[PDB]
């Protein structure tokens, strides 16, 4: 479900027709769609660089993960972590196109914490690297010329919020 | 959790301080807070009137209030009115906190199971809740109502 | 193509194509003349991009099987690169990336590692061709064909893009 | 039950089998009647050339007793 | 919508949204406002669409539960006409039949068989509803809307 | 915030040794290891002398090995961090060589080295292979190369160099099978580390014993265990049609599925949904990916039976894509393919051999309730919720018929409880109160029937407290505390109970209501764990809720219940939820106007 | 699945002896009820679609369960409720023809409460629908066969309870 | 399969050659037929059941292929023929909308003849009824789009002969 189908489904479940607030929100999403497609294009062109460099920055800031105690020490686990980074980037790009976090709800947060607790994967380096990915896509979007970086802010924040703990 | 607490918890998982974008969201909360406190003042003042017009515009003179209906038998009309008070007060809590975590933590957990065990009509409750959202929007202006109705739509989405 | 993907997806669920699929088809057919002209620009300008990219890549990387003295390896390098731009034009005309994937991304890395061409040098050569195609054609016409160059590029930078 | 003797070769066009995922494609297989429509559709979906379909069990024009 | 299924297709054959899919959703976003304005017109005309469609449906099918002397059946039928118009406006807003398929095509046959309401009669009512809606809309507006009516009809035409 | 699918204990294999691979093969064939596998283990343990001393000498001379280890790079131009990583990588390679030598397998090297060509910046790969070659030369230089195990050290270094020279190897792909199924990617390092699973392919010209091995593996996949030794596997016509030139492994899988053995095992004791999940395990080697897949299967079973579900699973595109025609289905778990996070808990509880031990269908509950708000449940799962009867601490056992739905509630989350105060009336709930029902004796008896939901035997009477309360020396609150500090109460509600279950049931008996959230339950569990049972009893009696509700002279009574409790207390349904439609008119009976 | 004969044999086998005299008396009771059992199953088999239709018409139509936000909205969910009622009726008929509710416990009741709470399906409205189904089945077979199968419908309600 | 665009791309790509001017104009013809091909596909999608009803009524009913001993006797065989017709019409819709008949070649005509000769299903009555279906879609779509879907109905008729 994108923004359109989510809002339509909500009004279907309550039985109302489209009011003008929905028409304004739908038109707003349709106007932002050009920026969303532009960010999806830049993402599809620089995804390997973004995901891998975010992994590198995370391993520089969190040094222990590549150290022997960490759960990304060997290159098997290193490649698994970078593939997870590509997973997060791809589904966050899907959510960027859709404008809605349903894709993340059903395909990223559907048991991620259970998997990361089963394998011993640390949650907080995963969300730190997700935030590094978000800052990276933010800065090359700003360099690309997209003034509104609000859209690209939301999927990474949603994944971080649903994955992280409560302090 | 409130908006500040979700921001602090997102930062604290990373173990770092609040960044600039989170500081901007803190600005947004810290310049919505005045109208949140005003809307909470007016809703606390007119909670009974809001619940009355809510029941009148959506729940009354349909067979839910007639014999056999779920809102027959005065104690059940009392329980419905009490649930409406809970919904409005908890929407005010969500709006003042800025987050729907109080809704998910005190209202929405097991409410579907409770209502469906007791046989409380879910769709009629969602209808009355959106009617209450309309009452609050109408008597607080669109300016205030666009905030409180977001948490009312959170209650509607969780119920449905 | 767009119609190919729609027909495959519709026959999967044993159902007729929906009105939104047909809206997709009609929009693609509306843009079809434009995409045909994009392909026309690509057809006209492809050998210049190939020759300038091969010169630039040889200058930036001499340790290259095409840059080894054999003429056949050189001709094979130009042949491969012109074939890739041919598949990019096919992607322009089909409306999706099917003729790049199916006719030369799927099983490409293992193809070249069987051949013996190093894939990092392939990545650099494609980067060079992307650069001269960006600088050669136009601005608006670059936005249609250079993303497919990025798609063939993105398949081989992945042993790991290097940082400190 | 009436059976179909079917020889077909169904190729793979969406995946590269590495060394073990390769199984075979040229299969001759007894197919039950109630599934042969779906097997024909499945091996047509994957892109198989069906070279030989005969009725292994049962007769033609059976009004009853065919299963 | 085209955007959800193109996301699902990229998810299945694992990759990102390639440039052709990106142009497809770009054309979707560009066609958005027209879908919104025709949805507004349908919301304005929905009641009269129901009235004229019911009149034409009873003219073309007098032996129906709606046209019986029981007004509960008639009220349920008119409520059904309004509900299908709302779902069709949902489908027009989305640009595909996903609200329509999700709410009023999948399982509609099993419901009306469980209600014994003849599905050919519902298909004829939706035919008359299509005629009323195409009459009430412009030629390009008819070109957008009529396919969703066709897909609602074909979902029960059996 | 969202319901939990379970985080089961997983042991991901990073590599294989020599014993682990042999035991993996023997286990995956369901047999004792045979004479050649025996010779594998005994010959490797024989070479263990040479392997351990090789590792000894390499670890002893590691400092000089990596000191000794094209255009040599400059320290200042490269960087301090990059020099540090060069030295770390070199010592790491030597360590993994010694690890492989002791383990007797180069699986650790091959898994951890093969996809390193571009991870190392790939402009220093000539420097990398020159350094590894120089380490090979030096390691052999102080390990005498005539006919000794220096050939072994040369081979292992050569394997390391050969793995490192392999360029970008393609990640494996579990492509999405439908619009609802997400596609997954899989590194080849994770594929090669995963346990080797035998691929039982049955060809028409195989020998008889190989065919019978394929039959036994088909039994182990479908019937979960070898049934061939039993006479229940008398399926002589399916086996015989399968062995020779016809009736291939797919038709045999279908014949196994539609047999009454499979129905007795995985359809007769189960409801339809759990049966569908087990069929997904037994015919596709994987669990339910998504809810919509389950909708398809459930609708199909509802109108056509379970045999048609078996027909649809073995006739699916996914079956022919993975298992084709003559490959036995195999379990697709951790290292076999890329795993989804969506069904992680249910599918790892399904691949486990104790999947038939669970009756409640794990996939549909998790998949549906993820798209729903939080349930009405005790914060430490539903096993902590006792049965709302007059007496008896009846909790759901975690092992006997696990019907567990784990759910994470926040600390501040509160349970919704159905109170008897707003319900019913007054003089309807003041019949169950028993303050100071004015006779002392009745108040003693009612305090028993609260503390122990039924009247107790004479040996369980706390007669000293009876005399104290008849004399007015202690009030009702102290008597209830003494009853809750009696030994028989401890036996009834504290000893034979999980500790938080014990705390919850004592809270229900002493307060008349379930706990609300992790505030209350956390405080009671911490009290009874750092201080004990009598401390919890005193803290519950001196709890402010007891004083506000039951005061000092009033016997405790039930005040709130879970909604499941009232659902139990209304087996005919609730009283009036919507007006009934007695004498209705439906179409068809009306149309015959 | 243990029918009346099977559970009777199971009691005597756990006791280790033959079926005692009172067990033979109960088996005689089953063996003389079996003809009306077959006839009642025959009529349920014939009119199952009508039984579910009139039951939904008398307990689930024209309430807010079928309005928007109700659980029987969005036609696929109405069909899901129809097929759940069909499952309830056919499996209660199996239990009546078997003379014991083991098929209801094993094939229906063993986790349906968990599934219905997980999906948010109304438990109370399903219980009301099953009691309405018991009333409908009671109406066109008569008192004796009607209560003989309404025992199994009440068992379904108790297992949903 | 192949559509019009994919057969053009395949024909050029099996030559190491970009698409030429004859191919670019053929693709232009496809692009300018796309709108009425989509409209015709939607009309068929709406009216498929009516098409099959009228087709079987005007070509296959009240002949001895329907009565006892006929191939369309024994209602499951009539339903099998009707299923065959829904598949024929939907695959003709696919071929007409895609612009190429290769979907017919790889999902109908491969296997269909040998299945019909294996089952004794008469191919001539099948072909006559399929061209009656073609005539029906000619009747209520128009001369142009009707002939466009009729080309692929001709391919189904020829591939069965
Ligand atoms: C960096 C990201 C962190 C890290 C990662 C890490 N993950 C695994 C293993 C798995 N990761 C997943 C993830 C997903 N599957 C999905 O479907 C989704 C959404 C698309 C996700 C995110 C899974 C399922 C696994 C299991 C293995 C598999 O590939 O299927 C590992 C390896 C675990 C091991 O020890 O074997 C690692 C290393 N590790 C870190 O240290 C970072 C914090
Ligand atoms: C008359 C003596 C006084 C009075 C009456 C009045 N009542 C209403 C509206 C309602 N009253 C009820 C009553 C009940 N519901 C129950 O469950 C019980 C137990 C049987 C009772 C008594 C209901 C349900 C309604 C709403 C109508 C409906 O059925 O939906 C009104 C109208 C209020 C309004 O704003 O419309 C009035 C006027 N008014 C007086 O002045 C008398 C003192
Ligand atoms: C009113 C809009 C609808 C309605 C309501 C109704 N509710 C009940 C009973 C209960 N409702 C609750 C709910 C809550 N308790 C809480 O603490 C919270 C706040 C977060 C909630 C939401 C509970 C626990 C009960 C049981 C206790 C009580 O007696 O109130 C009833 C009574 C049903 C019955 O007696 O069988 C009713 C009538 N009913 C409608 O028809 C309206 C749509
Ligand atoms: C009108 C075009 C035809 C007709 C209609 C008719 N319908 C009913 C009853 C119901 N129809 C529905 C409809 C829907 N449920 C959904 O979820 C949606 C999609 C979003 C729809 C359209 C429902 C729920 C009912 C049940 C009653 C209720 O509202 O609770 C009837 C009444 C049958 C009876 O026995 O009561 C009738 C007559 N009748 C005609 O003649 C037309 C062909
Ligand atoms: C006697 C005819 C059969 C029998 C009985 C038996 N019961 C228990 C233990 C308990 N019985 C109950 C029962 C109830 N709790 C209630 O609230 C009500 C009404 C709803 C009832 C009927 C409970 C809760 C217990 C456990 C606590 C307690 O003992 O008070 C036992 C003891 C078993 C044990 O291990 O404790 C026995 C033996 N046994 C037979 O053989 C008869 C068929
Ligand atoms: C009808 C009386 C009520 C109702 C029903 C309803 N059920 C579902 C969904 C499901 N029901 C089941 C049930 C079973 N599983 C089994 O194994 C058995 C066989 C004995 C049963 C009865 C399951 C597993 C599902 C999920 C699969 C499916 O959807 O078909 C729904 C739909 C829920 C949704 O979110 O789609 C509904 C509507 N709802 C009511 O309001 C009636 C009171
Ligand atoms: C009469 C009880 C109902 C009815 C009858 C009716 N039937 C047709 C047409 C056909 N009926 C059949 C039947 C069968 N073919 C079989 O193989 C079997 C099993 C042996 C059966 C029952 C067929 C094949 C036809 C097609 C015509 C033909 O025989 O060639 C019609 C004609 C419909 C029309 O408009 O052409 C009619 C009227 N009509 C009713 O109203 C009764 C409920
Ligand atoms: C109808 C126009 C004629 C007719 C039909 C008929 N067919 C069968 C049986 C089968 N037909 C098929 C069909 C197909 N296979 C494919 O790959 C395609 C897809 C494009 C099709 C349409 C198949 C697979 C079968 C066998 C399996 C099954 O029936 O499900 C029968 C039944 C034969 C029998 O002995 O039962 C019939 C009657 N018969 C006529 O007379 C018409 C001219
Ligand atoms: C077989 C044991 C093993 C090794 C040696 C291994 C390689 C490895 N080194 C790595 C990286 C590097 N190795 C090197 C260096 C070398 N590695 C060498 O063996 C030699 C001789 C060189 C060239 C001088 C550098 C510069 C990097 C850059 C890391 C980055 O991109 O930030 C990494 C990435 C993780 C990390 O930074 O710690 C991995 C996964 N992983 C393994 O599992
Ligand atoms: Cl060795």
């Amino acid at each position: 479900r994108d923004t359109v189908t989510s809002l339509i489904s909500n009004y279907d479940t309550t039985g109302r027709y489209l009011d003008r607030d929905a028409i304004d929100s739908l038109q707003s999403y349709f106007i932002t769609g050009a920026n969303r497609v532009k960010v999806a294009a830049m993402i599809s062109a620089n995804a390997a660089e973004i995901s891998r460099e975010a992994g590198k920055k995370l391993f520089e800031v969190v040094p222990e993960l590549i150290r022997p105690g960490g759960n990304a020490y060997t290159t098997r686990r290193y490649a698994a972590c970078l593939r997870d980074m590509d997973y997060y980037l791809r589904y966050s790009s899907y959510a960027l196109v859709a404008g809605n976090n349903d894709v993340l709800m059903e395909r990223v947060l559907q048991g991620l914490r259970e998997t990361y607790n089963s394998l011993g994967v640390p949650i907080a380096p995963t969300v730190q690297g997700i935030q590094i990915m978000k800052e990276m896509v933010k800065e090359r979007a700003s360099d690309m010329g997209v003034d509104d970086t609000s859209f690209i802010d939301q999927p990474f924040d949603f994944i971080s919020r649903e994955v992280s703990e409560i302090s | 959790q409130d908006a500040i607490t979700t921001l602090i918890n997102t930062s604290d998982a990373q173990g770092k301080y609040l960044d600039d974008s989170s500081l901007d969201t803190l600005q947004e909360y810290f310049r919505s807070g005045d109208l949140r406190a005003k809307a909470a003042m007016t809703i606390s003042a007119n909670a009974s009137t809001i619940v009355t017009k809510t029941v009148a515009k959506s729940l009354l003179y349909t067979d839910i209030t007639g014999p056999g209906g779920n809102m027959y038998t005065c104690r059940r009309y009392a329980a419905c009115i009490r649930d409406m008070d809970f919904f409005l007060r908890y929407g005010t809590y969500a709006m003042l906190a800025g987050d729907a975590s109080i809704l998910d933590e005190r209202v929405l957990n097991g409410l579907k199971e409770t209502y469906n065990s007791l046989g409380v009509p879910v769709g009629a409750t969602i209808r009355a809740v959106q009617a209450m959202k309309e009452v609050v929007n109408d008597m607080l202006g669109a300016e205030a109502g666009k905030e409180v109705g977001y948490y009312f739509d959170h209650i509607c989405s969780g119920l449905s | 193509s767009i119609v190919k993907q729609i027909i495959s997806n519709a026959d999967e669920e044993l159902r007729y194509p929906t009105p939104g699929e047909l809206e997709m088809i009609r929009s693609f057919c509306k843009t079809g003349a434009s995409q045909i002209q994009l392909a026309k620009t690509l057809e006209s300008h492809a050998p210049t991009i190939v020759e300038r990219g091969t010169r630039k890549f040889w200058q930036i990387c001499p340790r290259t099987p095409s840059n080894s003295g054999s003429p056949r390896k050189t001709e094979a390098a130009q042949r491969d690169m012109s074939w890739y731009i041919r598949l990019i034009s096919y992607c322009l005309l089909a409306g999706n990336d099917q003729p790049l994937r199916e006719i030369g991304l799927l099983g490409m890395k293992e193809l070249y590692t069987n051949i013996g061409i190093p894939l990092d040098n392939i990545l650099q050569y494609l980067r060079c061709l992307k650069a001269e195609a960006i600088a050669l054609l136009s601005e608006a016409e670059a936005e249609a064909i250079i993303p497919y160059f990025d798609q063939i590029i993105q398949e081989l930078v992945r042993p790991g893009p290097s940082y400190f | 039950m009436r059976m179909f003797r079917v020889t077909a070769c169904v190729p793979s066009q969406t995946r590269i089998r590495t060394q073990r995922e390769l199984q075979n494609t040229y299969f001759t297989k007894l197919v039950p009647y109630d599934n042969w429509f779906k097997e024909q559709q499945r091996i047509q979906k994957m892109g198989g050339t069906i070279v030989k379909v005969e009725l292994a069990t049962g007769r033609r024009g059976a009004n009853t007793g065919l299963a | 919508s085209v955007i959800s299924q193109v996301i699902a297709t990229a998810d299945r054959e694992v990759r990102y949204l390639s440039k052709g899919e990106l142009d497809a959703i770009n054309r979707f976003f560009n066609n958005g406002p027209q879908r919104l304005r025709i949805v507004s017109i349908l919301n304005s005309n929905a009641e009269e669409i129901v009235e004229k469609g019911a009149r034409r449906f009873w003219q073309r099918c007098p032996i129906t539960p709606s046209n019986s002397d029981n007004q509960q059946f008639q009220a349920s039928c008119l409520r059904d006409q309004a509900w299908f118009i709302r779902l069709i406006s949902y489908a027009v807003a989305v640009g595909d039949v996903d609200p329509l398929e999700a709410s009023g095509v999948r399982g509609v046959r099993e419901m009306y068989l469980s209600l014994e309401v003849p599905l050919r009669s519902v298909a004829l009512c939706m035919r008359s509803l299509k005629e009323v809606t195409l009459a009430m809309l412009s030629r390009e507006d008819a070109a957008e809307v009529g396919p969703y009516f066709d897909y609602l009809i074909a979902g029960l035409m059996p | 915030d969202r319901t939990n699918g379970g985080s089961p204990v997983v042991h991901p294999q990073q590599y294989h040794t020599v014993p682990t691979a042999v035991i993996n093969g023997a286990h995956q064939r369901d047999r004792y290891p045979n004479h050649s596998e025996m010779q594998t283990l005994s010959t490797f343990l024989r070479t263990g002398l040479q392997r351990l001393e090789i590792a000894q000498t390499l670890a002893q001379h590691a400092n000089e090995i990596v000191a000794a280890g094209f255009q040599a790079i400059n320290i200042a131009d490269y960087g301090a961090v990059r020099m540090k990583r060069s030295m770390r990588d070199l010592g790491w390679f030597l360590r993994y060589i010694t690890y492989a030598v002791v383990a007797g397998d180069t699986s650790i090297i091959t898994v951890n080295t093969r996809g390193l060509r571009g991870i190392i910046p790939e402009d220093v790969t000539v420097a990398t292979t020159v350094a590894l070659q120089e380490m090979q030369w030096k390691s052999l230089s102080f390990f005498p190369v005539d006919s000794a195990a220096a050939a072994l050290v040369r081979r292992y270094f050569d394997v390391l160099i050969a793995d490192y020279q392999v360029e970008k190897p393609s990640d494996r792909y579990r492509t999405g099978v439908s619009k609802h199924d997400q596609g997954l990617s899989f590194p080849e390092s994770y594929e090669d580390s995963g346990c080797a699973i035998p691929r039982w392919v049955m060809k028409p010209t195989l020998p008889d014993s190989e065919k019978d091995a394929v039959i036994r593996a088909a039994y182990r996949q479908v019937f979960e265990r070898d049934i061939s030794g039993l006479g229940t596997a008398e399926l002589t016509q399916p086996i015989s049609q399968l062995k020779g030139e016809d009736g291939s492994m797919e038709l045999f899988i279908r014949q196994l599925g539609k047999s009454r053995l499979y129905r007795q095992l995985f359809y007769e004791p189960y409801m339809i949904s759990r049966s569908i999940e087990l069929a997904c395990r037994h015919f596709l080697g994987r669990g339910l990916s998504c809810m919509e897949e389950f909708q398809r299967y459930f609708e199909l079973v509802a109108d056509q039976g379970f045999s048609a579900l078996v027909d649809a699973l073995v006739s699916s595109q996914e079956y022919a894509d993975y298992f084709g025609a003559e490959t036995v289905p195999y379990i697709r778990g951790l290292g076999i393919e890329a795993q989804a996070c969506r069904n992680w808990g249910p599918q790892l509880d399904l691949f486990k051999y104790s999947a038939p031990a669970r009756k409640v269908p794990q996939f549909v509950t998790a998949f549906a309730s993820y798209r729903q708000p939080l349930p009405n449940q005790h914060p430490y799962g539903m096993g902590n919720d006792p049965l709302e009867t007059q007496f008896g601490a009846i909790f759901p056992h975690e092992t006997t018929n696990p019907a567990a739905q784990p759910v994470h509630f926040s600390e501040d989350s509160r349970r919704i409880l159905v109170g008897h105060a707003h319900r019913k009336s007054h003089a309807e709930i003041s019949q169950q109160i028993f303050s100071l029902q004015h006779s002392v004796e009745s108040v003693i008896l009612a305090a028993y029937r609260q503390v122990f939901g039924c009247e107790v035997l004479g040996s369980q009477r706390h007669q000293a407290a009876e005399t104290q309360l008849k004399g007015g020396l202690i009030t009702v609150r102290e008597f209830v505390r003494q009853l809750a500090k009696s030994r028989s109460f401890r036996q009834a509600y504290w000893e034979n109970l999980y500790m938080t279950k014990a705390a919850e049931i004592i809270h229900r008996r002493l307060l008349g209501r379930p706990t609300y959230g992790r505030r209350e339950t956390s405080k009671y569990y911490d009290i009874c764990g750092r201080q004990g049972f009598y401390a919890l009893v005193d803290a519950l009696i001196d709890s402010d809720d007891y004083r506000t509700a039951f005061g000092e002279n009033t016997v405790p009574y039930e005040r709130y219940v879970t909604p499941r409790g009232l659902a139990l207390r209304s087996p005919k349904g609730p009283v009036a939820i919507s007006k009934l439609r007695d004498n209705p008119h439906t179409v068809g009976e009306y149309m015959m106007r």
